């Protein structure tokens, strides 16, 4: 869910 | 859920929790929307790039619950599934498109005080409730910070913001399978939904008919709750189709 | 699909304490 | 940090 690649 | 509130009892009928039968962690969130059906994100069971791939008795789904960690006795009911659905063209290589699966309970469940379905929009319902501005709601178990754990069912209302703010806020490749909620730097209020919050339920209330509907399910966010970053939704209307094909089609 | 009706809010006409915040939005 | 499940469910 934590996006950034 | 990050800078939200504890859940009254019977809040969120329909909040259930993903658990692992080994370890016995709390995979992820999820909404029941049948006496047989409970609704996640796709990325909950399957997400190759860290190796996830969930079945059937791997995962329990526990109804009814409030407190995080205990096993409300005589108030939760913990069912086995029978079949889990991803959709068909899920991404899990790109963006994370239609992020959205369906599980078929072992056997129904019986409704109660704390355990209830939740209604899945119709064209005109999600049609006069996702514009920008109005608020949803997301309950949730994950993280308390980015980066400890609550005591108790959390809950937050956010605003619904239009796309092009959204799409300006990531490199990510939005598509129409998504919406952005969630406060600007400057709205003066904050929140947002956090790792272990996935699969859990964004709901509106009809001004209409009084009822509660399902109109996102907690997707993605570059952290949680980041100023000028918003977290990233599955269009549950948009996917409506699929949904109730497969209920049907099975 | 008796859906979204709580048992024990709207069944009973009791109100959350944030729910107001949803419905002054709209 | 759960508290053990009644095996029923296992
Ligand atoms: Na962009
Ligand atoms: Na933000």
């Amino acid at each position: 869910f934590x996006k950034l690649p | 859920i990050v800078e939200g509130s504890d859940a009254e009892i019977g809040m969120s009928p329909w909040q259930v929790m993903l658990f692992r039968k080994s370890p016995q962690e709390l995979l992820c969130g999820a909404s029941l929307i049948s006496d047989r059906w409970v609704l996640t994100a796709a990325h909950c069971l399957l997400y190759p790039p860290w190796d996830k791939n969930f079945t059937e008795n791997d995962l329990l789904v526990r109804i009814g619950k409030h407190s995080r960690t205990r096993y409300e006795r005589n108030i939760e009911k913990i069912s086995m599934l029978e079949k889990i659905y991803i959709h068909p063209r899920y991404n899990w290589r790109e963006n994370l498109d239609r992020d959205i699966a369906l599980m078929k309970l072992k056997k129904p469940v019986a409704f109660s005080d704390y355990i209830h379905p939740v209604c899945l929009p119709d064209r005109e319902t999600a049609a006069s409730l996702l514009q920008a501005g109005y608020k949803g709601r997301v309950t949730g178990w994950g993280n308390l910070k980015e980066t400890g754990q609550p005591s108790v069912l959390q809950v937050v209302n956010l605003p619904i913001v239009e796309r092009p703010v959204c799409k300006d806020s990531t490199r990510i490749r939005i598509t129409d399978n998504m919406f952005c909620a969630g406060y600007k730097p400057d709205e003066g209020k904050r929140g947002d939904a956090c790792e272990g919050d996935s699969g859990g339920p964004f709901v509106m209330k009809s001004p209409f008919n009084n009822r509660w509907y399902q109109m996102g399910i907690v997707s993605w966010g570059e952290g949680c709750d980041r100023d000028g970053k918003y977290g990233f939704y599955t269009h549950v209307f948009r996917l409506k189709k699929w949904i109730q094909k497969v209920i049907d089609q099975f | 699909a008796d859906c979204g009706l709580r048992p024990l809010f709207e069944k009973k006409s009791l109100e959350d304490k944030t729910e107001r915040e949803l419905l002054e939005s709209y | 940090d759960f508290e053990e499940i009644p095996e029923e469910y296992l």
